[PDB]
């Protein structure tokens, strides 16, 4: 069970009418831990955590401010290289971070950039593991965060499911299975019919707004053979697989 | 060059007339960042809307979540109104109380 800590980076160019901007985000798994904008005075750190009383986000803050100011000198010269005339607006997005874990022993450092939504070469590989260089405090800062917010981070929130019927004019009903409250965003929602998997409409998993997630699976069933259908819910937070046959 | 978004309108919880909640509009799979999403109430644009910080998917496509607390009513009709520099005109998705 390893954990992640990736930083996001969005820089936008403002052609000769001021300057470009940016805004980085900090994610420790499926949780937003940090936020920071152009010329802001300090990054936004999740309250739930143990909140810096001497918590070395001073480390993070330094790195982000000096690393975030590498848009106006990474974008600009990137709009200059490509010669897309520095008249329109263009964007570059930087992303780093790792996926550590001690007891399993192993690191992994990440770093790729994209110009106007296209992968640019960085020459460094990808599985290149790891330990004035944020690439050295990755696993460290990571093993700190988990200690500041062990209630959300080290936390597996199970889903609450419930189906819903919508018998339509034509004579066909549509059965939809819902999955709410869960953390993390990995879940495997399926619809079947006597053990057989219906090889079914649905939605990408989406944010509820507080930390939990949502999603639903759907099929148009002939109103009469709807008791032979069932929906399974599997998540890391559940003790045993879920087989809700229309909510009983 | 210009990815166009995927609009969805939902509720943070099962909608029940007469109870506090949250109305979400999730926009994603779009690029450039320049977006403009409004939440409507019976055709009228709600005044106070909140939004999440701009993060970008694994494929460089930007995603945002806009919201606001609200108290669903069986008669009141809500919707999301979105505009991108790719669309020839504002698109409108109507919220389903059963989606």
């Amino acid at each position: 069970g390893s954990h992640s800590l990736r930083y996001f980076y969005t820089a936008v160019s403002r052609p000769g009418l001021g300057e470009p901007w940016f805004i980085i985000v900090g994610y420790v798994d499926d949780m937003q831990v940090l936020r920071f904008s152009s010329k802001e005075e300090t990054p936004r750190m999740a309250p739930w955590l143990e909140q810096e009383e001497a918590d070395d986000w001073e480390q993070q803050t330094h790195i982000v401010t000096i690393q975030g100011q590498l848009s106006e000198r990474n974008l600009m010269t990137l709009v200059h290289f490509y010669n897309k005339s520095m008249d329109d607006s263009h964007t570059l997005q930087w992303l780093q971070d790792c996926d550590v874990e001690p007891d399993r022993h192993l690191c992994l450092w990440y770093n790729q950039l994209a110009y106007d939504s296209e992968d640019l070469p960085t020459l460094s590989e990808n599985p290149s593991s790891c330990t004035q260089h944020l690439e050295g405090h990755c696993s460290d800062v990571l093993q700190k965060y988990l200690e500041k917010g062990k209630e959300r981070l080290l936390r597996s929130d199970p889903p609450k499911a419930h189906v819903t019927r919508h018998p339509r004019p034509e004579g066909d009903v549509t059965l939809r299975c819902w999955a709410l409250g869960f953390y993390p965003a990995d879940i495997t929602l399926t619809w079947q019919k006597d053990g057989e998997e219906l090889t079914v409409e649905f939605v990408e998993t989406r944010p509820a707004g507080d930390g939990t997630f949502q999603k639903w699976a759907a099929v148009v069933v002939p109103l009469g053979k709807v008791q032979s259908y069932t929906c399974h819910v599997d998540h890391e937070g559940l003790p045993e697989p879920l087989t809700l046959r229309w909510e009983p | 060059i210009q990815r166009t978004p995927k609009i969805q309108v939902y509720s943070r919880h099962p909608a029940e007339n007469g109870k506090s909640n949250f109305l979400n509009c999730y926009v994603s799979g779009f690029h450039p960042s320049d977006i403009e999403v409004d939440l409507l109430k019976n055709g009228e644009r709600i005044e106070k809307v909140e939004h999440s910080d701009l993060s970008f998917s694994k494929d460089w496509s930007f995603y945002l979540l806009y919201y606001t607390e609200f108290t669903p009513t069986e008669k009141d009709e809500y919707a999301c109104r979105v505009n991108h520099v790719t669309l020839s005109q504002p698109k409108i998705v109507k919220w389903d109380r059963d989606m």
